[PDB]
């Protein structure tokens, strides 16, 4: 009988990518569009409603108009294949394809999105110009939450503090800060690694103490 | 509309026939009733059909869809269990006109115990 087929069930996208999710379904010679219904579904929000050989942008949840859309070549091949531009964090979550070409079927598919702490800020200043102690500052944004290690330029793990908030330019952005405030010299190297899971990632930055 | 699928956790010994129900909150000859195992990773498995007055199981007639006279009320049967039916169950509503819905009720678990 009718059954829908999902070569993967999880796809994990990069933030700002394009992403395609695909649905198959059995499909001989020629493929009949005056039957053949597609429907993309997520959290209750309307994706496509293909129908008559056309998507129904009426019934279209409008946050979706120029950035979503089926593959109307891949049906004949009975690849259902949703494709969604400039991935962002809200795109991540459970979307449900139903297909009903004689019989019907429906699928799940789990999104999860990254966002990588690729741009870290940096600031350092002086405490005390007297014991030359320094408040050392990394910042970035990314997904999920990064804890910082603070480490020296000999490989050393010091104490640093860390504040985790959400982002206010995109959405459930992490923005993870930490400090470190030691007594240190010129010309000493420090690092500061994001750390995060889901997969794994250690980005690093690198601080030098400047002069006078 | 909305969905139950109850009892929520039922048990029964390999060999004997388990019964749950679909209750639908109202019902139309333009549905298509779909029974559905969910798997190790939460994907749905389409094990029977009901539309056009007939159940259609996909490979094992061992899971039948018996429409009540009640008319919203199913009965899923998996007669003659065996230890590998155990999981997560539920049935989804599906509309086609003129607009394409999904309506799944929450799961329900079976576990069959060793014969008797």
């Amino acid at each position: 009988a009718f059954t829908v087929t999902v070569p993967k069930d999880l796809y994990v996208v990069e933030y700002g990518s394009n992403m395609t999710i695909e649905c198959k379904f059995p499909v001989e010679k020629q493929l009949d569009l005056a039957a053949l219904i597609v429907y993309w579904e997520m959290e209750d929000k309307n994706i496509i409603q293909f129908v008559h050989g056309e998507e129904d942008l009426k019934v279209q949840h409008s946050s979706y108009r120029q950035r979503a859309r089926l593959l109307k070549d891949q049906l004949s091949l009975g690849n259902a294949a949703l494709q969604i531009t400039d991935v962002k964090l809200q795109d991540a979550g459970v979307y449900r394809c139903m297909i009903s070409y004689g019989g019907a079927d429906y699928k799940r598919i789990t999104v999860k999105v990254n966002a990588p702490y690729n741009k870290i800020n940096q600031r350092i200043l002086v405490v005390d110009p007297v014991t030359s102690e320094h408040e050392l500052t990394c910042q970035a944004e990314g997904y999920p939450k990064a804890e910082v290690i603070w480490t020296s330029s000999d490989h050393q793990v010091l104490s640093g503090k860390t504040t985790t908030t959400n982002s206010k330019r995109e959405e459930k952005l992490f923005n993870v800060t930490s400090t470190l405030r030691i007594n240190t010299t010129t010309n000493e190297i420090f690092y500061c690694t994001f750390r995060r899971l889901d997969p794994e990632e250690n980005h690093t930055a690198e601080l030098v103490i400047p002069e006078l | 509309r909305s969905l139950t699928f109850y009892p929520a956790w039922l048990t029964v010994s390999e060999g004997a026939n388990a019964t749950f129900t679909c209750s639908l909150s109202n019902w139309s000859e333009d549905l298509m009733l779909n029974w559905n195992r969910l798997s190790p990773s939460n994907q749905t498995e389409k094990q029977a059909a009901f539309s056009n007055g007939l159940s259609q199981p996909v490979q094992d007639a061992r899971f039948q869809i018996i429409q009540l006279p009640n008319r919203h009320d199913f009965h899923m049967n998996i007669l003659d269990t065996r230890r590998n039916d155990s999981g997560i169950y539920l049935c989804g509503a599906i509309s086609l006109h003129p607009k394409a819905k999904i309506e799944e009720s929450p799961g329900a678990e079976l576990v069959v115990t060793e014969r008797i």
